[PDB]
């Protein structure tokens, strides 16, 4: 459970990025979730 | 099987006063007790902590999905170690069936059911019978037709290490409770065999099945483990799995309904025919025979909760099973928004009694359709062991039935209940341009409340050929627009909010340091004690915050509103004062269609995480 709850805290942090139109955070935050998903 | 209360918090404020009253109530057998909490004073932290203390499963009802989805996500924090669960209607949308007398025009059942929100409903229940530290935050689905709890308990596969028990009979046992065989898309609610061992995905999961090791007639093992990768997570001297339906009706009483369906229709017809109904008699019976013949083919047939009650064999008027009755007799019901919420609670059973006459007598369903139905308010009253309203300005009921109010008036950073201005309706425009004008200046959001469409429309219009930058949030404007809406007024893409009714979800922003109220003074709804004090609210979440009511007369909920505002930020001041601490905030036409075409290509590129091309159409915007 604790390594989904920071991926599943990652992914809300993410879409909230993209809500403040901080796409750029969103980005980073992607891509560091796509290393972890591999 | 306590609750353990996860927070970076401790009770600050008047939490701690609230949570003793509120415990010390429930130990004195209290049936209903307000919390009677002033917007941001933290009342879910509260009932957090009311939670541990009496340490009963309990029901947390809200009135929305939304809110309850944001109670859901909190109560996970703050318990994660004991079973917080989350029960609202599968529906991703919902048209009930219909029929327009006036337009003679029937409208079909449409609706999508969501898995997630199917898979969340299933861990719910079998939660109830699994453990004691169970937190539920519901909708008013938790009032709606559920099998019987009893069955359902009944029906569960009992599966222990060492225990003897054939494979194929295990896989027999598990069809009769609503499992399906898949070997090639092994999903939820679903087996799959490999020699040896079977995996079943419980219908309350979709992450984790259980593995089940044969070795002759004897289990060997059992294993949580990932249902993709096959990685073991832990062995299990004991799982219980649970219906994969709350509806399961085995073929033996369905023959037996099939027969009371049929003489029921006979009935009805007969009736019918001597009232000279007989365009109602033929639609009735011709849909009714055809329902009849798919059960007997498929044992299913579309609308089958029409037939609930006659599926069940219990007679008519029989009150439905509901979650209420998943849980034992001594639980706790915690009811978020109150005054909002209990009429609604109410409201269910007459809305779809209506609709279903309608139905009934013009021959689209049978008269046992209308057992398919949520519960009476007598009959969720019956339910009630303790209840906690939980609101700022409790409804008449909870007011009736508590014997004293339970206050919490004391905000975490300490910020206070806004000044009031009421001030002449003469000038009221001009005098408001000027007041958002200056919030503009200072970086700061403005909400105002106008009585009308009309008033909002021109009031918006004007405020856009200033210069100023608004929204008109329409009442036909769905929450999940709203809260965009909301997420770019918090953003300063617009600094002024106009609506009719302001206590629409999700309106409590930091940002906001005015609350205009227009017509202060016209009482009706929109200006009740009720109504002003949660629009006043909206400014209490900043350090600055003030309200003006527009108003040449004060009239008799502009006074008690008045009154308990001034009243609480006199104690809060007191408290402040006495404490040392400072309040602190916590946190043209062608244009037009332009501008909306590359906003959903944004937010489109955006929930495909192409955030680039996200970036590149913001840019343009
Ligand atoms: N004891 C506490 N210490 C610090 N922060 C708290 C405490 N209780 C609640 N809060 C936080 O203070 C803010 C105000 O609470 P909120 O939940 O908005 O109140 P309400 O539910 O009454 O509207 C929220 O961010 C909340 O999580």
């Amino acid at each position: 459970k604790e390594r989904q709850k920071v991926v599943e805290q990652m992914e809300h942090e993410m879409k909230e990025a993209a809500k403040a139109l901080d796409f750029e955070r969103a980005a980073e935050l992607r891509d560091l979730l796509l290393e972890l998903k591999a | 099987d306590r609750f353990e209360l996860v927070s970076k918090y401790q009770p600050q404020g008047d939490q701690p006063k609230a949570i003793e009253k509120l415990v010390k109530g429930i130990q004195e057998g209290k049936k209903h007790q307000t919390l009677l909490g002033a917007t941001g004073t933290g009342k879910t932290f509260t009932v957090s902590n009311l939670i541990k203390e009496v340490n009963k499963p309990t029901l947390v009802i809200a009135h929305n999905k939304t809110l309850a989805g944001q109670l859901y996500s909190e109560f996970k924090e703050f318990f994660p170690n004991n079973a917080v669960e989350y029960f609202v209607s599968y529906y991703d949308y919902y048209q009930p069936e219909a029929y327009v007398p006036q337009t003679d025009t029937f409208i079909e059942k449409d609706a999508s059911i969501n898995d997630e929100i199917d898979k969340l409903r299933h861990s719910a229940t079998s939660a109830l019978f699994e453990r004691r530290d169970v937190i539920i935050i519901a909708s008013v689905s938790c009032i709606y037709g559920l099998g019987s709890p009893e069955e359902y308990r009944e029906m569960v596969v009992s599966l222990r290490t060492e225990m003897e028990i054939e494979r194929n009979e295990l896989l027999r046992k598990l069809v009769d409770i609503q499992y399906a065989r898949n070997d090639i898309d092994f999903q939820r609610g679903t087996f799959r065999v490999r020699g040896d061992v079977v995996e079943i995905f419980p219908a309350s999961r979709d992450e984790h099945c259980v593995r089940v090791e044969f070795f002759g007639d004897e289990i060997e093992r059992i294993r949580e483990v990932d249902a993709l990768t096959g990685e073991i997570l832990g062995d299990r001297d004991h799982v219980a799995i649970f219906p994969a339906s709350h509806f399961v009706t085995r073929a033996e009483k369905m023959e037996k309904a099939i027969q009371n369906i049929e003489k029921e229709l006979e009935e009805q017809l007969k009736v019918m025919h001597e009232n000279g109904k007989l365009l109602e008699a033929q639609r009735l019976e011709q849909r009714t025979r055809y329902d009849l013949e798919m059960m007997r083919e498929m044992g299913f047939c579309s609308g089958i909760e029409n037939y609930s009650r006659h599926l069940t064999l219990r007679p008519p008027g029989s009150t439905p099973y509901t979650l209420l009755d998943y849980f034992p007799d001594d639980f706790m019901i915690v009811v978020d928004e109150s005054h909002v919420t209990i009429p609604q609670v109410r409201g269910m059973f007459n809305g779809d009694q209506a609709r279903k006459q309608v139905l009934v007598d013009h021959g689209f369903r049978l008269p046992s359709a209308l057992d398919n139905r949520p519960l009476r308010f007598e009959e969720f009253e019956k339910h009630m062991h303790n209840i906690v309203y939980v609101s700022a300005t409790p409804g008449p009921y909870e007011i009736e039935h508590t014997d004293e109010m339970v206050e919490q008036i004391i905000r975490p950073t300490g910020l206070l209940d806004p000044l009031i201005d009421v001030r002449p309706i003469e000038g009221q425009i001009d005098d408001l341009i000027g007041e958002i004008q200056a919030r503009i200046e200072r970086n700061e959001r403005v909400l105002v409340t106008t009585l009308t469409k009309k008033m909002s429309e021109d009031l918006t219009d004007y405020l856009k050929e200033i210069g100023i930058k608004v929204n008109y949030l329409h009442s036909e404007i769905k929450t999940l627009e709203r809260i965009e809406i909301i997420r770019d007024l918090r953003l300063g893409k617009y600094d002024v909010l106009v609506g009719i009714n302001l206590l629409r979800e999700g309106l409590d922003i930091p940002e906001v340091s005015l609350v205009a109220i227009l017509d202060a003074d016209k009482e009706g709804f929109l200006r009740s004690e009720r109504s002003l004090i949660q629009t006043i609210g909206r400014a209490a979440r900043n350090a600055e915050g003030r309200v003006i009511m527009y108003a040449d007369k004060i009239t008799k909920s502009m006074e008690i509103a008045i009154n308990e505002t001034k009243r609480r930020r006199e104690q809060q001041e007191r408290f402040n004062e006495e404490h040392g601490i400072t309040p602190k905030t916590i946190n043209k036409k062608e244009r037009q269609k332009v501008v909306e075409q590359m906003e959903h290509e944004m937010k489109e590129a955006a929930k495909a995480l192409d955030f680039e091309r996200a970036a590149e159409l913001r840019d343009l915007l």
